[PDB]
């Protein structure tokens, strides 16, 4: 997840990643946006629900 | 574009032990569902090791099931192939094979150049 998407996530309704199976690594970046309706995470490729 | 060459194929006495190599492209090591092919003299071309995407999974034909081990290593883009103790019918030219491209623009399919294994 990009930096500049974690700041703009601050007014973001609505989050949406396709990123077609690949691996992708939150590490404690989705804690900053706390105004997020929708966390579509299609073919994140996750194996895991993020903390 | 799109290629992949073998390595690793060398005459050896029977008992050692080879770990074939290749060198892919462009297309993802983790995806592209990957074949290790051999074509025996005075013989039709055989399919050997099968590796697999989104799980890894390995298949082999019953002639050659129990001691051919392939793997997938991507961050280098190679596949690797290790036989132990190989018998005199291993004498055969090895490829890499590729069934299905990358992610995108799913490009056709691509035989390797292969290197020949023998065993005496």
């Amino acid at each position: 997840l990009p930096q500049v998407v974690t700041d703009v996530g601050v007014h973001l309704q609505k989050l949406s990643i396709n990123n077609e199976g690949t691996k992708l690594i939150v590490l404690n970046s989705l804690k900053k946006m706390v105004n997020l309706t929708e966390l579509e995470l299609i073919r994140c490729d996750l194996e895991r629900i993020p903390h | 574009q799109v290629q992949l060459v073998e390595s690793g194929g060398g005459l050896v006495q029977a008992g050692g032990s080879l770990r074939l190599s290749c060198a892919a492209s462009g297309f993802p090591v983790y995806q592209a569902w990957m074949w290790w092919y051999r074509q025996a003299p005075g013989k039709e071309r055989e399919w050997v090791a099968a590796i697999e995407s989104e799980g890894q999974y390995t298949w082999y034909a019953d002639s050659v099931k129990g001691r051919f081990t392939i793997s997938r290593d991507n961050a280098k883009n190679t596949v690797y192939l290790q036989m132990n103790s190989l018998k005199p019918e291993d004498t055969a030219v090895y490829y890499c094979n590729v069934k299905d491209t990358g992610h995108t623009t799913n490009q056709y399919d691509y035989w390797g150049q292969g290197t020949q294994v023998t065993v005496s």
